[PDB]
């Protein structure tokens, strides 16, 4: 449908970021963890956990 | 045709704060990719072109790249003034077509607002109609709950709000919320209250007056 | 200075038809290409068409086709762009560009844009109240004035203070479509309590679409 | 300036289209003028616009 995962980016600094991504739940998923991999080349391996049903995700990078 | 999908939807970060907007072409554009900038109300504004090249002007804080069909525009120190939805656009095939856009928003510390209430003017009240306006000022985070209360008797349905984009300079909100009733229902009653709720505020604010007052 | 200038939007009923001019000036539009590209109301941004002056070479988005057709005189360095059958989602600001300008392949300049309106709703002018500041409206030294600009239609309104000698403590907010389906805003100020009843405060209203332009003294009642 | 006479033709066609109101009829004459590329879809237009206005 048009749901909109919630997303909190965590970095290894301890600085804050948070994003939405919209479009069905598949698709919005796809790109949520399409953008943390492409992060994660600058800010270091990424962990995400999924929260809500998958709905809400917290994204933390290694550094 | 050539679509461009960008991603996040929308991005919230702190003054300071290196920040990541990604577009994806579904075919090879090679470098053919420009990114744009856009304030509310106003014409985006180039900041890139053919993927890399800052346009005349632009800050260095702006920097764009590509590998392969992914296109990703960088902003490397978050100024308050760079609040706006961005754009990427291809032009390698016609139609040149749009990304859907990524709105960038100014995170910051909380402020609670300052709550003012309007009664209807006399002007207003001449003809038919009354307006009670509730003004929050100068607040962060945008989330906040207005609630109107017609002699203790919660009101729905009638009221509508209105919020500014943020500051350029301080990056708080401000929003209206009006209470609309027709003159006869507004004089048929006393006491007009908006009820604010916000993070920054220990407990709800109620304001209030008398009509008549 | 490179300057493009929108012209010729406005309100239109559904079937109806409009041409829109943008003026060119600091360039040749026979050395670019000019585009149209519309936006809708909180909407992204979408091409429509463009030309190559200089050989007459014209595309178009399919949405358009034989709905608009685009064109540029080049002795009056202007381009254009006919609208006709037109529709509720061509409803939009729309903006003329230039590419390939100074040799750099993006739209480097853009005009402010052009309202296009497309509705059986008929030119309506606003009521310009005042709101004014009082022990309700104040704290800290500094109190909150405004106007309220009710029931008028077509968007846009213009609000500023004081012929814009006011600009600090400005927040006009956007438009909200009421249920009648006229529009309403409301533009407020903030400002030294210690000023009120020595400094004029007058918000100046302008409304195009139906030639409505107030100039509204706000008071303490 | 001159027209061919495919031009002439598809001006003809639009000028006698009797469900056209005159702001619409001249509105997309002013289109063939702009743009004679673009004539035949121009044309299809307008005999959607007058066929839905009968
Ligand atoms: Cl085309």
């Amino acid at each position: 449908s048009e749901v909109t995962i919630k997303v909190n980016l965590i970095f290894a600094d301890g600085k804050i970021q948070t994003a939405e991504f919209k479009g069905t739940f598949e698709e919005a998923t796809a790109e949520a963890y399409r953008y943390a991999a492409l992060l994660a080349k600058v800010n270091g391996e990424y962990t995400a956990d999924l929260e809500d049903g998958g709905n809400h995700m917290n994204i933390k990078f290694a550094g | 045709d050539i679509q461009m999908t960008q991603s996040p939807s929308s991005l919230s970060a702190s003054v300071g704060d290196r920040v990541t907007i990604t577009c994806r072409a579904s075919q090879d554009v090679n470098t053919a990719v420009a990114w744009y900038q856009q304030k509310p109300g106003k014409a985006p504004k180039l900041l890139i072109y053919s993927a890399s090249f800052l346009y005349s002007g632009v800050p260095s804080r702006f920097s764009g790249s590509r590998s392969g069909t992914d296109f990703t525009l960088t902003i490397s120190s978050l100024q308050p003034e760079d609040f706006a939805t961005y754009y990427c656009q291809q032009h390698y095939t016609t139609p040149p077509t749009f990304g859907q856009g990524t709105k960038v928003e100014i995170k910051r510390t909380v402020a609670a607002p300052s709550v003012f209430i309007f009664p209807p003017s006399d002007e207003q009240l001449k003809s038919g109609t009354a307006s009670v306006v509730c003004l929050l000022n100068n607040f962060y985070p945008r989330e906040a709950k207005v609630q109107w209360k017609v002699d203790n008797a919660l009101q729905s349905g009638n009221s509508q709000e209105s919020v500014t984009e943020q500051d350029s300079k301080d990056s708080t909100y401000s929003l209206s919320s009006t209470l609309t009733l027709s003159k006869a229902d507004y004089e048929k009653h006393k006491v007009y209250a908006c009820e604010v709720t916000h993070q920054g505020l220990s407990s709800p604010v109620t304001k209030s007056f008398n009509r008549g007052e | 200075e490179v300057q493009l200038v929108e012209s010729g939007g406005g309100l239109v009923q559904p079937g109806g038809s409009l041409r829109l001019s943008c003026a060119a000036s600091g360039f040749n539009i026979k050395d670019t290409y000019i585009h149209w590209v519309r936006q809708a109301p909180g909407k992204g941004l979408e091409w429509v068409a463009r030309i190559y002056p200089t050989n007459g070479y014209t595309r178009y988005a399919d949405s358009v086709k034989g709905r608009f057709t685009i064109s540029a005189d080049t002795s009056k360095n202007t381009a254009y762009l006919q609208m006709n059958s037109l529709r509720a989602e061509d409803t939009a600001v729309y903006y003329c560009s230039r590419w390939g300008g100074d040799g750099f392949y993006a739209m480097d300049y853009w005009g402010q844009g052009t309202l296009v309106t497309v509705s059986s709703a008929s030119t309506k002018g606003p009521s310009v109240f005042p709101l004014a500041p009082s022990s309700k409206s104040t704290s800290g030294g500094t109190a909150a004035l405004g106007c309220l600009v009710k029931d008028y239609f077509p968007e846009p309104v213009t609000v500023s203070w004081n012929s814009g000698a006011l600009t600090s403590g400005v927040h006009t907010f956007p438009a909200v479509l009421q249920s009648s389906g006229l529009y309403s805003l409301s533009s407020v100020v903030t400002v030294p309590s210690s000023s009120l009843g020595t400094q004029t405060y007058i918000c100046n209203v302008n409304h195009k679409p139906s030639n409505t332009k107030v100039d509204k003294k706000v008071e303490p009642k | 300036g001159s027209y061919n006479k495919d031009q002439q033709s598809a001006f003809y066609e639009i000028l006698n289209m009797p469900n056209l109101n005159e702001a619409q009829r001249n509105g997309f004459i002013q289109s063939l003028k702009d743009d004679p590329s673009q004539s035949t879809n121009v044309l299809g237009e307008a005999k959607k616009l007058n066929e839905s206005q009968a």
